[PDB]
DNA sequence: CACTATTTTAAGAAAGTGCTT
DNA sequence: AAGCACTTTCTTAAAATAGTG
């Protein structure tokens, strides 16, 4: 970008909406690339601040969510706190 | 630090002729490129590993 | 320069999977914080192992998903490829 | 909604590890 | 000794994108 931004809530509503639209497509493009390069089935569910839904799924959303709900084995699970801790550990 | 484009050019040209070098080939190639014998040996090992897709 | 086609070498596929999975979760985290949104991400790899990220409680996002009735943006691999081609 | 200066991502390069031949 | 099969540590091209017209 023309300037580095801090990862903190964008307080200007207009800038927040423009950033949301650009980065949501960028995120769905990266999900598509991971799905195809590495033979992965992915679901991505996004609610914006007004609770509108935006989704990506590699092939079929309902198939991925069914596999998710039937999965009984322990599995890797990440939250914002784990992502932040990983980024900090990279000094 | 990375090898010069000229060093990598010569290493790749030799690799397409012979995937494995004898010690005398390796030591003489190292002398011409101004690298250590180890650096040429390891460049050949890494190049073979990368050629396996 | 990167063609979006299956990486056929298992070892290279796994190295790319690990890098890009974290890269995707990092971008999801950034979008959730910058734009104040709720995101859930489910990944099954080629062996059907499950990797998940959510910016908030996963069960609350999935419940909101299942109750949502209105038409909405829904992308898949097929239509993302078509969008990228149209950027000719 | 297009452009581009700038930052961010991830593929690739030389070296590290710890075996086996 | 050197190969081998990864792994680590980086560098740097390629991709994404923040501010802009």
């Amino acid at each position: 970008g023309r300037k580095k931004i801090q990862i903190t809530r964008i307080m200007d509503e207009r800038n927040r909406q423009v950033t949301f639209t650009k980065r949501k497509f960028g995120l769905m493009k990266k999900a598509y690339e991971l799905s195809v390069l590495c033979d992965c089935e992915i679901a991505l569910i996004i609610f914006n601040s007004s609770n509108k839904l935006f989704q990506y799924a590699s092939t079929d959303m309902d198939k991925v969510l069914l596999k998710y709900t039937e999965y009984s084995e322990p599995h890797e699970s990440r939250t914002n706190t784990d992502i932040l801790e990983t980024l900090k550990r990279r000094e | 630090v990375l090898f010069s484009q000229a060093q990598v050019y010569e290493l790749e040209r030799r690799f397409k002729q012979q995937r494995y070098l004898s010690a005398p080939e390796r030591d003489q190639l190292a002398s011409v490129l101004k690298l250590t014998s180890t650096q040429v040996k390891i460049w050949f090992q890494n190049r073979r590993y990368k050629s396996k897709r």
